[PDB]
């Protein structure tokens, strides 16, 4: 049935089993895993947690290819349907590394991949949000935590930086956070009131 | 090597086969397995045309209606289009006069469209009969192929003749 705390329990339980890999580093040998691993191992746990509780219906995962995470800015989408088998929500989901490519296309692709997840939210509509999720900080390098883009959009109009810089900005400074059920709460009825969250960033653990 | 890199397009409704027909364009194959296209997605394919290589760059569109803008934000540069429809699916049909608009709209650069109406290997369910696409064909000035991505019928022909069309207009 509810959709929304499987997905916050299933993003809880990948966090959970994508903390073993975090801050693994061989110095005689390629230091860091590729992000591309980190991403697949997370996505891989949450849709088996999703496919266990029967929410496959309600519930569609898309990993981007190289050619669309290039273009979009984003890593991965979930998209949240109705009872009336209708899209309600479109999380688009870009990953970083805080520790530490278009390869077929003719560039005028010279921007970062905050603008273009920016300009992919902006294209798709309202109800299709932006989310970064971190994968460790300086110090403590297994720490997991999302952030949604408008709070980070918030902090630019005052602080005038690149959104790149903005977002490790906004991480390394904030101490209010909210957790990922309580932000998932909402998740169908309104849709400002997951861009209203404010200056916290999202605690999942 | 490309002394021309050309820019193409596949528009048309959700599930007229635009993800299958550029699959089989570019690595000869088929699954039955749909999945919908999310946004936009692009594929580059090579071709020994009359003389010389020439790079095809084709982006597949999704057909849904929320990504109508974002797909409309990628006609920019086009030099092609494959406006496609469904043989089984007449509602694919009638939504072709509001592709050509979209395309005449935002896009123009005088690019050549070719109209295709995918799936004619399902002539159990033929809804539309090729006497009407080739009518509204000739009423849009476009080239009219029926086709089947799956059975691999006028596919690479359809193609061929888009990257025809664009270079005798050079
Ligand atoms: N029989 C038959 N089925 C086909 C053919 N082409 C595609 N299909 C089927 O039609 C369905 C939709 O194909 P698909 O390529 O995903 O269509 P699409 O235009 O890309 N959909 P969207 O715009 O939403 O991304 C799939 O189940 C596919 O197997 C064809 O030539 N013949
Ligand atoms: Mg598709």
């Amino acid at each position: 049935p509810v959709v929304c705390e499987v997905v916050s329990e299933a993003i809880v339980h990948a966090a959970q089993k994508l903390k073993e890999y975090l801050g693994f580093e061989y110095p005689p040998s390629k230091l860091c895993p590729a992000a591309n691993t980190l991403n697949e191992i997370f996505l891989i746990h949450f849709i088996t947690f999703c496919q266990e509780k029967g929410v496959d219906e309600w519930l569609t995962t898309t990993k981007m290819t190289k050619h669309q995470a290039f273009l979009f800015g984003a890593d991965w989408i979930w998209t949240f349907w109705g009872s009336d088998k209708q899209i309600k929500l479109q999380l688009a989901v870009q990953t970083l590394q805080m520790s530490s490519p278009e390869s077929r296309v003719e560039s005028s692709w010279k921007k970062s991949r905050f603008d273009k997840l920016e300009e992919f939210c902006n294209l798709i509509g309202e109800d299709c949000l932006g989310l970064f999720i971190i994968f460790g900080m300086p110090g403590k390098p297994k720490d997991i935590r999302g952030v949604v883009l408008d709070s980070v959009k918030s902090q630019m109009v005052r602080s005038h930086l690149p959104g790149g810089k903005a977002v490790a900005q906004f991480v390394l400074e904030t101490e209010d956070c909210v957790f990922i059920k309580e932000l998932l709460r909402n998740c169908l009825s309104k849709k400002d009131g997951l861009r209203e969250v404010g200056k916290v960033y999202i605690s999942i653990l | 090597n490309f002394d021309y890199m050309f820019k193409l397009l596949i528009i048309g409704n959700s599930s007229v086969g635009k993800t299958s027909f550029l699959f089989r364009y570019a690595d000869d194959t088929f699954t039955p397995a749909f999945v919908s296209t999310v946004g936009i997605d692009f594929k580059v394919k090579t071709v020994y045309r009359h003389e010389k290589r020439v790079k095809l760059q084709i982006w597949d569109t999704a057909g849904q209606e929320r990504y109508r803008t974002i797909t409309t934000a990628y006609y920019r540069g086009a030099m092609g289009f494959i406006l496609m429809y469904d043989i089984t699916n007449e509602e694919s049909f009638n939504a072709v006069q509001d592709w050509a608009t979209q395309i005449k709209t935002y896009s123009w650069d005088n690019a050549q469209v070719i109209l295709v109406g995918n799936k004619c290997d399902m002539e159990e369910e033929r809804v539309v009969p090729t006497e009407k696409g080739q009518l509204l064909a000739e009423q849009l000035g476009f080239d009219f192929f029926e086709a089947s991505a799956k059975e691999n019928i006028s596919v690479r022909q359809a193609f061929e003749r888009l990257v025809d069309a664009i270079c005798d207009k050079m």
